[PDB]
């Protein structure tokens, strides 16, 4: 009684994803997740200046190049010997924080949304599933159904204008945006200015009202309208996270902290313990095992017998580990927004202090949403911090040279997950450059042994009452926010 | 009054000139979407997905045929058959999955189009993708277009990403001509078929640290006062009007805060790289 879906493209996810699932019985039974677009920028990237790795591999992702501009940047400090100063390290902070706030904003509105908000009756927004079982379909009351649609498309519009002003963020002390200018080994080139910090700070405290006031209430309206996505989605339940934010020119404490999670376990990140195999992706490995990313290769075959994605398959102690602000939230377990901790009572009959309070909710289609949201919140909380720290004119660049031969590893957070770009120089050019981006942990196939990454084992439990309007399968894979450039590079 | 058909797709592409057209302003892209486009295929934020989302796109190219404009983000990959660049798939009448590559694709839609607008450096030039060292055949709208004998009016916006001012302004230029030739002529384009609107300026002509350079005050680092051309700035070498319109709302730019990395040019990146070693 097996029916096989396939969704390619699978929309509203950032680059080229196809989603394959086997349905019995009214839900997802098995599942394959594909990405179908490979560029190499890790070939790409061989035999140049090292310091041009920082603007090449922004060029992997438009929605997340502070991400890959600050793992190289660090890559690169890393390799060349030098120290970043207090107020670079701080400097560097807001220009991707401002971007953490753009991305998951960008996110929930203008990729998760339209999955539970009906839009207007003009492209983009139609055509789009008959039975979509949103919030026009599920609240009975119709006044209500249509206030609360209301509400969400609102916000929706609203937030187009509140990620620009995230983007106008990032360019005060980033030069432009997509693709920064103002991070580079050493530093950052431009000193903010008492004038420019009051600036960012006006636009952050426009970008902060909507977070408090409209994004958190709605998405824990919408968790309250679909209870039953607290309970689907749930995969692994494993989790990894490298820690993102430096709070120290040590680089020892973080706003959120590295570690991993698995098997009910919390350990430490040991970044020797991650390996990427390729049995089922479109790549050849001169060795069988898995390789840790400072002997990675990169050798495409889109003819390899048996495999179906150019995402490698990263495995952490040969488990599958997803990422991401859940992986995080569960990692640090912060306390909660005050707005969290109210509507989960009042909304839920839910008393829940800290991220972990939410138990098995957490690891969900929804869990995925409301980790996003708090960590948006949580953000906020450190740029405004951040803010008063950040010292008008005081010195933001180091000088440096470029070494014959090193190495070097910048680890990070993406906002879709854990990140981090090894470097290797010979002659003082790169020998070797590899990534291991977020979305690679996520939305993996399967690795020699035949485990399903981590979306593709979410997947199984996922109910589909509707063959034909298969809506939860979508919503579970846009719960993590996957990124197909980033994945693959 | 009609807003102009758009089908919006990616190649190898980093989605950065489709997040860059979100940022416009004077028309923002509420306005764009809902007043001057319709947004009819994208993959990125279209409320569909899968053979839904492709049989829309089909349509629209059918009943909009000669008259949509086909905006094209990313390289187009040829070694391998096109198999680095699988767009979707398409479910024939007997149940059988055939996978589309981007070559398909913009062999496909191209003919229909009433003109293909390739954004970004990826699409106009070949960019990052078709840089030394990539083994995917990268090519750019140009090129294949030639190696297909596609004869199609073509405008490159280019950019990594482009201003979105260059973006809306050409669309509409263009738009604009179709609903009244004579009273507005397509936008003159240079050699590389980019608008001389946008593209026609010397970024280092017109840049505000010229005086500076004309006095040998060159940045000994980043954060020194001088000009950036000690530092790698390739402004001398590139055209774009990005000194008299800035970035983000006019925020900042690459020169204020940095170099210029030559981004719009079609020998970006190689050309202009490395990027910390002057011109
Ligand atoms: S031109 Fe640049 S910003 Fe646009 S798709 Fe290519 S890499 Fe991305
Ligand atoms: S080299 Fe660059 S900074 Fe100097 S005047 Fe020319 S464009 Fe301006
Ligand atoms: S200043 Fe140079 S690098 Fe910056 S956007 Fe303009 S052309 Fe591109
Ligand atoms: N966030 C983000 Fe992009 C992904 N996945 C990176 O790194
Ligand atoms: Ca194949
Ligand atoms: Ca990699
Ligand atoms: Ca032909
Ligand atoms: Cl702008
Ligand atoms: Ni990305
Ligand atoms: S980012």
């Amino acid at each position: 009684g097996k029916v096989k879906i396939s969704i390619d493209p699978l929309t509203r996810v950032e680059g080229h994803l196809k989603i394959e699932v086997e349905v019995k019985d009214g839900k997802v039974v098995d599942a394959k997740c594909s990405g179908g677009m490979f560029r190499g920028f890790e070939q790409i990237l061989r035999g140049r200046d090292p310091r041009d790795s920082s603007q090449i591999v922004q060029r992997i992702c438009g929605v997340c190049p502070t991400a890959h501009c600050t793992a190289s940047v660090m890559a690169q400090d890393d390799a060349f010997g030098v120290k970043v100063t207090t107020n670079g390290r701080i400097t560097r902070n807001l220009i991707f924080g401002a971007n953490y706030l753009q991305s998951h904003i960008l996110h929930f509105y203008h990729l998760a949304a339209l999955d539970y908000v009906k839009g207007p009756d003009v492209s983009p927004f139609v055509p789009r599933y008959a039975n979509a079982d949103l919030l026009t379909d599920r609240i009975k009351d119709g006044a209500k159904a249509d206030a609360t649609n209301t509400y969400g498309l609102n916000q929706y519009l609203k937030a187009l204008e509140i990620r620009r002003i995230c983007h106008e963020m990032v360019a005060m002390f980033g030069g432009r945006m997509p693709h920064v200018q103002g991070m580079v080994v050493g530093g950052a080139t431009e000193i903010p200015t008492a004038d420019k910090v009051a600036e960012y700070a006006a636009r952050f405290k426009e970008v902060q009202k909507f977070v408090i006031e409209e994004y958190l209430p709605l998405i824990y309206t919408l968790g309250s309208v679909y209870t039953d996505l607290f309970e689907t989605g749930i995969g692994w339940k494993n989790v990894i996270a490298f820690g993102v934010f430096p709070e120290d020119d040590d680089y020892k404490t973080f706003l959120l902290k590295p570690g991993v999670y698995i098997d009910g376990k919390d350990e430490e990140f040991d970044s020797k313990l991650v390996k990427e195999y390729v049995g089922h992706s479109f790549f050849d490995h001169s060795a069988p095992g898995g390789l840790h990313y400072s002997v990675g290769e990169t050798n495409p075959n889109p003819d390899k017998p048996g495999a179906y994605s150019f995402v490698k398959a990263p495995r952490y102690k040969d488990k599958p580990c997803e990422v991401g602000p859940l992986a995080r939230m569960w990692v640090q377990n912060p306390e909660l927004s005050p707005v969290g901790q109210k509507l989960l009572k009042e909304l839920y009959g839910i008393e829940a202090k800290n991220f972990r309070d939410l138990g098995d909710k957490a690891f969900s289609i929804m869990g995925r949403h409301v980790a996003r949201a708090e960590e948006t919140w949580l953000t906020a909380v450190a740029v405004e911090k951040w803010l008063k720290q950040v010292q008008p004119g005081a010195e933001t660049y180091v000088k440096s040279e470029i070494p014959d031969a090193a190495e070097g590893t910048g680890f990070t957070e993406a906002p879709r997950g854990a990140l981090l770009h090894y470097l290797k120089i010979k002659d003082k050019k790169i020998e070797n450059y590899q990534i291991v981006s977020a979305t690679l942990w996520n939305a993996n196939p399967r690795d020699d042994m035949g485990q399903r990454g981590p979306i593709e084992e979410a997947l199984i439990g996922v109910p589909v009452p509707d063959i034909k309007n298969p809506v939860n399968v979508g919503r579970l894979v846009r719960s993590y926010d996957p990124x197909l450039g980033c994945a693959v590079h | 009054a009609k807003k102009a058909p758009v089908i919006w797709v990616q190649g190898q592409g980093c989605t950065g000139c489709s997040v860059s057209l979100l940022n416009a302003v004077h028309p923002r892209i509420k306005e764009i979407l809902l007043d001057v486009i319709s947004l009819e295929f994208h993959p990125t934020v279209m409320a569909s997905e899968g053979e839904m989302a492709l049989a829309h796109m089909y349509e629209i190219a059918e009943k909009f045929n000669g008259n949509f404009f086909l905006l094209v983000e990313g390289a187009i990959p040829t070694a391998k058959e096109g198999r680095y660049c699988i767009v979707g798939e398409t479910l024939d009448a007997k149940g059988h999955h055939h996978e589309v590559t981007m070559m398909e694709l913009i062999r496909d839609l191209a003919p229909k189009s009433l003109a293909t607008v390739a954004v970004g450096t990826c699409s106009a030039y070949g960019g990052i993708p078709a840089a030394e060292g990539n083994v995917t055949g990268s090519k750019s709208v140009r090129d294949f277009f030639a190696d297909e004998k596609i004869e199609k009016l073509l405008v490159n916006v280019p950019g990594c990403p482009p201003h979105p001012d260059w973006m809306v302004g050409t669309l509409v230029a263009a738009w604009s001509h179709v609903l009244n030739p004579t009273e507005h002529p397509l936008p003159e384009l240079d050699d590389d078929g980019r608008p001389l609107l946008f593209f026609g300026d010397n970024i280092h002509e017109n840049c505000p640290y010229l005086d500076k350079y004309d006095n040998s005050e060159f940045a000994e680092t980043f954060t020194k006062p001088g000009c950036k051309a000690e530092l790698g700035c390739k402004g001398p070498s590139t055209y774009a009007d990005c000194a008299k319109r800035r970035w983000n709302n006019g925020i900042n730019w690459c020169v204020e805060n940095a170099v210029c990395i030559g981004c719009v040019e079609p020998d970006f990146p190689d050309g202009k790289s490395p990027f910390y070693v002057a011109e």
